[PDB]
RNA sequence: GUUUU
């Protein structure tokens, strides 16, 4: 219902289910709503992680930043 | 789909469910389906909720911990050559 | 596979672990692909720690249902 | 490739993790889709098999798939 | 009515959302499916100003709605 | 650019898995399934916020069910 | 089912432990409660709300 | 692909 198509190369603030908050460069995704991530930062709390993948099957929130 | 017979060969039955939240209800298992659903006429006190005025209750069935059966209500080599059948 | 070898033991004594420190030691009289279970002449022992001590209680029942949701662990006694 | 390796370590002795954090050492004798697993002659650790041994199973253990954190080989 | 039905039909009017974190949602609704996933629109988040914003069903606790 | 694509990729690399909860493993990633299930070759397994608990030797089956981030590298 | 439960009052008990008076309008198969005028059990919180059936622990007809 | 295993 959401097409990601429209925040290539954009910004996002992802909730994660357990309390995790990931702001990233939304670099591609798929349709059980993956997403892969640049310059992911992990706020746990600043954490410094890459290019990540992120399972959509944990996914709380996702908006644009 | 066994537990749902099971259940069923329960009904018009006094029973004590017991909740993961600890509360705790006695009653007269009025209907069951199949995701365990609880439904019971007379709901009484045995850990309970504060309701005085309430006759049927809902129990979803995803919240119960145990449902405490006497040994007679029960023939028990049925469910053991049942469970026995099963497939899985 | 592991389901066939539960069967193996109907009719036989269980040792179940559930979450939230609970233990019940009863005869194994049914079971599906849930691990729901049916027990009877079933003793549950529940391990609190309240005012920073440890207790443990217990509960017993002729004939009791067992939602499979909360089990972790299946064997004997 | 994780079908098949389900397949590839039964009869050895792995450590099952469950998400609480205790841990059991033992035999693989099967395990399914669902991620059951049964052991044979499974002791049960805390985080770790150095730590305090908390229970030794004479007999079968059943572990149940939902709470499946891994299976660990060695 | 349903109430999955009742947000179907509910595209376009104005909601609040209670996550399970404490956290509130006022905004807008753009699109709804049958897991209860939500694109709203005009929104704003606390314990925060958004063009859109996605939620998972399975983090709702409740959504209130208008008179 | 396909999400598991990418983890595809990462086999015969070192990755990071970090779990919902506050458990991480690094090792050499093997192969995965479809529900990102994940085969991780001598995992080391850290609690966060460190402990290292344990070195695992051989492969391990890390059920996708709690996985949270995959990481490369 | 809830299908005899249909705009009666109604006290839900949830799984953090706290209920509600309400009146339940419509239902899914996945007890999401579409109930409306609920409030605490004192002040009330809305007309027309809906809950989602995961944090339904209970249904009781009041 | 998401609430009742």
């Amino acid at each position: 219902i959401l097409d990601l198509a429209k925040y290539k190369d954009s910004k996002i603030r992802v909730k994660l289910m357990g309390g995790k908050l990931v702001i990233g460069v939304l670099k591609g995704y798929d349709q059980l709503m993956n997403l892969v991530l640049d310059d992911t930062v992990e706020y746990m709390n600043a954490r410094k992680l890459g290019l990540t993948v992120i399972r959509g099957t944990i996914l709380v929130s996702l908006s644009s930043a | 789909m066994l537990f749902f017979s099971f259940f069923k060969t329960l009904v018009d039955q006094e029973v004590v469910v017991e909740l993961k939240n600890d509360i705790e209800i006695k009653g007269t298992l009025q209907s069951v389906d199949q995701f365990l659903n609880l439904k019971l006429d007379n709901i009484s006190s045995t850990k309970y909720p504060h309701l005085g005025s309430v006759r049927n209750i809902f129990i979803r069935g995803s919240t119960v911990r145990y449902v405490y059966l006497n040994k007679n209500m029960v023939d028990t080599n049925l469910l053991q050559d049942a469970t026995r059948r099963e497939v899985m | 596979t592991p389901l066939d070898l539960l069967k193996l033991n109907l009719d036989e004594r269980v040792y179940i672990k559930l979450r939230g420190a609970r233990t019940l030691v009863g005869t194994l009289q049914a079971f599906d692909s849930h691990s729901n279970i049916v027990l009877s002449d079933a003793v549950e022992t529940i391990y609190q720690l309240n005012n920073e001590e440890l207790s443990e209680s217990e509960r017993r029942s002729e004939m009791v249902f067992i939602r499979g949701d909360t089990v972790t662990l299946i064997s004997t006694p | 490739v994780t079908t098949e390796f389900l397949s590839d370590i039964i009869g050895k002795t792995v450590n099952v993790k469950l998400a609480s954090g205790l841990l059991y050492s033992g035999r693989l004798e099967s395990i399914d889709g669902f991620m059951n697993v049964a052991l044979s002659s499974a002791t049960e650790h805390y985080e770790s098999n150095n730590n305090k041994l908390l229970n030794k199973f004479n007999s079968d253990v059943f572990l149940r798939g939902t709470q499946v954190m891994y299976i660990s080989e060695q | 009515m349903l109430p999955l039905y009742l947000l179907t039909n509910a595209k376009g009017q104005q909601m609040q959302i209670e996550l399970k974190n404490g956290e509130i949602i006022q905004g807008i609704l753009t699109n709804v499916d049958n897991w209860m996933n939500l694109t709203l629109s005009n929104v704003t988040e606390y314990s925060v100003k958004l063009n859109e914003i996605y939620i998972r069903g399975t983090f709702i606790k409740f959504i209130k709605l208008q008179d | 650019i396909l999400p598991l694509e990418v983890i595809d990729k990462t086999i015969n690399q070192k990755v990071l898995i970090v779990l919902q909860s506050n458990r991480e493993f690094e090792g050499t990633l093997v192969g995965f399934d479809d529900f990102v299930n994940v085969i991780l070759e001598d995992a080391v397994e850290w609690l966060i916020d460190n402990e290292k608990v344990m070195q695992h030797h051989g492969r391990m089956l890390l059920s996708g069910n709690n996985i949270a981030i995959l990481v490369p590298g | 089912t809830l299908k005899d439960y249909l705009n009666k009052r109604v006290v839900i008990i949830l799984v953090d432990g706290e209920s509600l008076i309400a009146s339940l309008n419509g239902f899914d198969k996945n007890t999401n409660l579409f109930l409306t005028n609920v409030f605490n059990r004192k002040e009330f919180i809305s007309k027309a709300q809906l809950l989602r059936g995961s944090e339904i622990a209970l249904v009781g007809l009041i």
